[PDB]
């Protein structure tokens, strides 16, 4: 890890081997299925095939390195040739170093010797050891290149040692209590590692002594190049003579997805077992890149008793719907908050380690030059998960951090994200936080410095403390903070999150956290999440409750402003509807009252309850004639003035043809409407406020400030919400409310002197035709409001216009040559009387809870 | 730095000053990095170059490594001492000069540097200039010759407006493809005279120099002439396309221009005219007009300057409760209606432009002749 770039830039000498390999070495490629490869590194992977020139310049290279120290992770493997290599998992029972005599050696040689004569014959032997103090003590290897006989001669000369008592017996000698099993099986069948190779966590091997002997066909050590010696391939050597892989690769690259590695094994056991957790999480994975496939499929693996059977299917299945969907509202950030809320511990000695490998490579890859850019780079791996940076849209770049419990913020903006100009937390945070990062580096500095080593070294070492404790007081300084957060600018900078927060019509911000109605039942977030949700009220969520004295009161108040049951389930589902920021039905409200009896009560209510982030007040001079204001805004409603009140036409037709903002109405003397639009009509509702309160008094100041009374009116508005969800999930015009009906109708009839012309006078013959629909029916009606409202010239064919654009279409049947020639219509005269064919064209627990029968 | 880096990646970057005298920076989208939809094969402003400010300080990092290994690639090998001391006096001040890719100041000063090295004279005016070259949703597409071919690649062609809408090889044999010709069918009784509009329409996506005509369509309610105006609207984008009003030709008049097509809205019934607006309007102007109510207009001219540039249409079949809800709702805003719609009409494009080379006054209209004719004779006494 780390330590490789203290040792890299601990050897002045070791550039060798990688320029070697980057220029020289580079071009002799190898595959790594294949089996002609000769050599190969375990730290990435590599696999090489090459001749023995660049073999033996590498070997003395790491003769070299070696002799100044270092650590390397090479590997070989041993071909149709190789000499004796063999390794002993020699177990002791107890840890005191038996060490071994020249005798014990001499007769292991001679054992060796005797069970080598009776196979293929025509030698230098070389023992290594452990360097002790382990469990299991130390181990055993001794090599043999100087003959080439890799065969199924190794392997029965194998099952003879196997079964060998005389070496079982020398190791006695030394108290040993392993006679067998200490030998691999697969000894010569698998790849070895040059000598000075260690392995992961432990020191390199030392060697005892060096010692050879000769054969004959008929009787039966600082001066040479150890490395390029021992070579099982090295023909030439001096001294002796010649006698899926996408998941690897995943794991070979991607430091994110290394991490990945690591804190996918702490998570818990359920997330693999179950279709939700298994699919939120493959979605992530997907979401973030689609090169985590060999990832996901390790999942898979890690939950492989679904995975082979049809696990795997499903896994692709998802992986490609995955592909289908898009702009999923997942990232890596839920499965930090997971890994967190499951193992805290692990997490937080994980990532301390991660931010503290970043600075250390940092700080070694310039010596201590720290820069704004490490910096920040740093800053984004600790506290990224907090902050995001975008520009507006005059061109500036502006912060936004995620409010959470324990810190200072107002009342609403838990779980939510917040705007400053300035980074503060962040320009804390770095003066605080990276403090600690710093010393575990510092720290780290002495505890090498406490390592004996070579002089220079020390040298090097001691400038380097010296540089980083100049650059360390820097952190501190305006400036650089200032460079910091611009280089955090760069980093955290988001593309497209300004336009995204407040996008999702389904999320409310309230006061204890997030309220989400999606799905029924609704939920109430109130922890971490990856909504990016801004806007919010003061008004804090609670879940439904009749028993609440509060609940049962507003119950009887509304009950008593309208008795009647039906009509007032309808108004109220209407009210529900402006909880919801998207797109509404296009449908006016029109409410009359006296006074004293509440309505303006109702009115300052919800505008109290919903906040002004979501819902506000409009003014009649716009609607008698600013407008642009409505938009995301889901209520809109007015305050009762005056007697003369007129509506524009065209300011109407604006208002009801974007716009998501349910409006309501509210006076105490009649609207004046001078319009015959159907289209305008259909959309049109009316009531007015019936029953009369006289001598709750308090209504009018109490109750509009008792948290209690708008926290249990928010959360019958969003019971209420749920459950006209229940039934017709938005389709309100199912609801039948008869008396609301009723009086929309007469007051049409009040304002639309036409309409209520064609409902008197107008009635649809079943049978015949009306080829009497012409000029005629205009006359008619002129007369007819001569007669009974104003003698005046009426228009000329404009009526006739109005009358196709208008309800009439079934009723007005175009001609074949589609002008108009209604068909089974008749017109009603003076006096004129029509035949019967003819049409015009419970303890409030109902309250607390209807029922679908009106 | 700045040499260095134009020659690393200047593929993807130009500078030019703006109209107020500030240079502006622009990159060449490619697959694979952060981007909203429809961005992609496409020039994209930036107000600082930040994936430049992170190139430079990651990728011109391992140059230099190449060139410190470079260096103690000589120091390995023996020389002559005094050369040696050079290379070490050398690489001593490399090293002192390592920081200064990171430092901020000095990455604004390679950013004005290469702001002056960047420079393209003659590139801001030149953007959008041939009208043969529409943005879509996946990349870019061109109608100089048919066949038509979608550059789905990069390319030096610059490209910044666009629309979201990603652009589909025409098929007939798609649900969505049949489905929008049945209610393009169902939309018009007649055969030759929808044929002549859907052509004019398909005409109307031209970014050029138009014919200079004007077309008025009737509606009565519930018939979707509304529906098409948005469907077109929203497909072609705001970038081309721009809502106009009634106001205005009834007397914002600059946003027009640049534009390929304009519509307006149904507005009461008292809709009136000014002679001298069309006539600058019958007169650069580069875009499709036309006009949309729900009763006929009223005319106060007898010039046949004006008349030439003016058509008329009225709407004969209504949809009642048959109108599809789903068509106002769901098909509007659903992609692969648009989509299917965007294929079929720059398929139509392609044909008319086999079959008449754009000369559209050469297609014969006899209903709409003649409804324009009994037009002008209720109008022009």
């Amino acid at each position: 890890t780390i330590q490789l770039t203290a040792q890299r830039k601990y050897l002045a000498e070791v550039q060798a081997l990688e320029t070697l390999l980057t220029r020289e070495l580079s071009v002799f490629l190898t595959e790594p299925g294949s089996k002609k490869t000769n050599i190969i590194n375990r730290i990435t992977g590599k696999t090489y095939a090459l001749p023995s020139t660049e073999l033996l310049r590498l070997y003395e290279h790491l003769e070299q390195c070696r002799k100044q120290g270092a650590l390397m992770y090479f590997l070989e493997r041993q071909g149709t040739y190789s000499g004796l290599m063999l390794d002993y998992d020699l177990k002791l029972n107890t840890n005191a170093v038996p060490p071994l005599e020249p005798p014990a050696l001499s007769r292991l040689c001679h054992r060796i010797f005797v069970h080598i004569k009776n196979s293929s014959v025509l030698i230098h032997f070389f023992f290594t050891l452990k360097p002790e103090v382990v469990q299991g003590k130390y181990g055993f290897h001794v090599l043999i290149p100087g003959l080439k006989l890799a065969a199924s001669t190794k392997k029965s000369i194998i099952g003879s040692l196997q079964h060998d008592a005389t070496v079982q017996k020398i190791l006695h000698e030394q108290g040993v209590t392993n006679p067998e099993s200490c030998l691999d099986p697969h000894s010569a069948s698998v790849p070895s590692l040059l000598y000075g190779s260690s392995k992961l966590n432990h020191k390199p091997y030392q060697l005892k002594t060096g010692f050879e002997l000769v054969f004959d066909s008929s009787d039966p050590l600082e001066s040479y190049n150890l490395v390029s010696e021992l070579s099982l391939t090295n023909e030439q050597g001096s001294l002796v003579r010649p006698v899926d892989h996408s998941l690897s690769i995943l794991m070979l690259h991607d430091p994110e997805a290394r991490y990945l590695h690591k804190i996918l094994n702490l998570l818990p056991p359920e997330y693999y077992v179950e279709y939700p957790l298994w699919s939120n999480v493959v979605f992530a994975l997907a979401n973030t890149s689609a090169n985590y496939r060999p990832l996901a499929e390790w999942f898979s693996q890690k939950c492989p008793e679904k995975w082979n059977t049809g696990g795997k299917e499903k896994l692709e299945k998802l992986w490609n719907d995955a592909s289908h969907h898009t702009e999923k509202k997942i990232t890596k950030r839920s499965i930090m908050y997971w890994a967190h809320k499951h193992a805290p511990q692990q997490y937080k000695e994980i990532v301390e380690q991660g931010y503290f490998s970043i600075l250390a490579e940092y700080v070694y890859s310039y010596n201590g030059m720290l820069e704004h850019y490490m910096i920040a780079k740093v800053i984004y791996a600790m506290m990224g998960n907090k902050f995001v940076v975008d520009v507006d849209s005059n061109g500036k770049y502006v912060w936004f951090e995620f409010v959470l419990p324990g810190q200072p913020m107002n009342q609403g903006e838990i779980w939510k994200w917040r705007k400053e100009v300035n980074p503060d937390e962040l320009h804390i945070y770095i003066s605080e936080n990276f403090s600690r990062v710093m010393d575990r580096i510092t720290e780290h500095i002495k505890y090498h410095l406490s390592q004996p080593h070579e002089s220079n070294i020390l040298n090097y070492y001691k400038k380097l403390l010296k540089a980083f404790e100049r650059s360390k007081s820097k952190i501190f300084n305006d400036s650089f903070k200032k460079g910091v957060i611009r280089q955090a600018e760069f980093l955290f900078r988001q593309r497209s999150f300004i336009q995204t927060l407040d996008t999702n019509p389904h999320l409310l911000g309230v006061g204890n956290g997030v309220l989400s109605i999606e799905t029924i039942p609704a939920k109430l977030i109130n922890h971490f999440h990856e909504h990016p949700i801004h806007q919010y009220t003061h008004i804090c969520y609670v879940p439904f409750n009749p028993e609440n004295p509060w609940t049962k009161l507003l119950l009887n108040a509304l009950q008593d402003i309208i008795p009647e049951l039906d009509a007032r389930l309808w108004i109220m589902f209407y009210l529900s509807t402006a909880i919801f920021r998207g797109l509404k039905e296009a449908l006016m409200l029109l409410w009359l009252g006296g006074g004293c009896n509440g309505k303006t009560f109702l009115m300052r209510l919800v505008a109290m309850v919903l906040g002004d982030h979501y819902a506000s007040k409009l003014n009649i001079s716009l609607l008698t004639s600013a407008f642009m204001r409505l938009k995301g805004r889901g209520y809109g409603y007015f305050e009762e003035t005056n007697k003369s009140e007129v509506l524009n036409t065209s300011r109407l037709k604006e208002m009801v043809n974007q716009m998501t903002a349910t409006m309501v109405a509210a006076s105490n003397y009649n609207f004046i409407i001078d319009t015959t639009d159907h289209g305008t009509w259909r959309r049109l509702r009316h009531y007015r406020s019936k029953v009369k309160f006289c001598h709750d008094p308090r209504f009018i100041h109490e109750y509009i400030m008792d948290p209690d009374c708008q926290n249990a009116f928010f959360s019958i508005l969003v019971y209420f919400w749920e459950k006209l969800q229940k039934e017709y999930n938005g389709q309100i015009k199912k609801v039948f409310c008869p008396t609301i009906e009723s009086e929309t109708e007469a007051y049409r009839k009040s304002q639309d002197t036409l309409h209520r012309f064609i409902t008197e006078r107008v009635v649809e013959s079943p049978s015949a035709e009306t080829v009497y629909n012409l000029s005629e029916v205009v006359t008619a009606y002129a007369e007819w409001y001569n007669t009974n409202i104003n003698v005046k010239r009426h228009i000329a064919l404009e009526l006739s216009q109005e009358l196709e654009n208008s309800v009439l279409e079934k009723y007005l049947q175009w001609s074949p040559n589609k002008t108009r020639i209604l068909k089974g219509c008749r017109i009603l005269h003076k006096f004129e009387t029509l035949q019967p064919g003819e049409s015009y064209i419970e303890p409030k627990n109902k309250w607390w809870e209807w029922s679908p029968n009106p | 730095i700045a040499k260095v880096i134009y020659a690393m990646m200047g593929n993807k970057f130009v500078v030019d000053v703006d109209s107020n005298g500030k240079y502006v920076w622009f990159e060449f989208v490619l697959p694979g990095q952060p981007m909203n939809q429809g961005e992609i094969w496409k020039w994209r402003k930036e107000v600082n170059p930040d994936e430049l400010h992170i190139y430079i300080s990651e990728n011109f990092s391992r140059v230099m490594d190449r060139i410190t290994e470079h260096i103690k690639y000589h120091l390995s090998q023996p020389h002559e001492s005094n050369i040696l001391n050079y290379y070490k006096k050398l690489l001593k001040a490399f090293e002192r000069s390592k920081s200064k890719i990171f430092n901020d100041s000095f990455k604004k000063g390679v950013i004005r540097q290469a702001e002056f090295l960047f420079r393209q004279r003659s590139f801001i005016q030149t953007l959008d200039t041939n009208p043969h070259l529409l943005g879509v949703g996946n990349g870019v597409l061109s109608i100089e010759t048919i066949p038509a071919k979608l550059i789905n690649h990069f390319h030096e062609h610059p490209i910044h407006q666009y629309t979201h809408i990603c652009y589909v090889p025409f098929n007939p044999e798609n649900p969505w493809t049949k489905l929008l010709l049945n209610a393009l069918q169902d939309i018009i009784p007649e055969l030759d005279a929808r044929l002549w509009i859907m052509f004019y329409l398909s005409t109307a996506i031209f970014r050029g120099l138009k014919e200079a005509l004007m077309l008025l369509w009737l509606g009565g309610g519930c018939n979707g002439k509304t529906f098409l105006m948005r469907l077109v609207a929203m497909v072609l984008g705001d970038h081309y396309a721009s809502k106009l009003n009634i106001s205005l030709l009834t007397s914002a008049f600059m946003r027009l221009k640049g534009r390929g097509y304009g519509y307006f809205e149904e507005t009461n019934k008292s809709e009136v005219l000014n002679t001298s607006r069309l006539k600058e309007m019958v007169n650069q102007m580069t875009a499709t007009m036309v006009a949309a109510s729900n009763y006929n207009f009223i005319i106060d001219t007898t010039d046949h300057g004006t008349w030439r540039r003016l058509r008329h249409y009225r709407s004969k079949v209504k949809f009642c409760h048959k109108e599809d809800p789903r068509f106002i709702h769901e098909y509007i805003m659903d992609p692969d209606c648009q989509n299917a719609f965007f294929s079929i009409l720059v398929y139509f494009w392609e044909k008319l432009q086999k079959e008449y080379n754009g000369q559209i006054k050469k297609v014969f209209c006899p209903t709409i002749e003649s409804e324009t004719e009994a037009y002008r004779k209720s109008q022009d006494t």
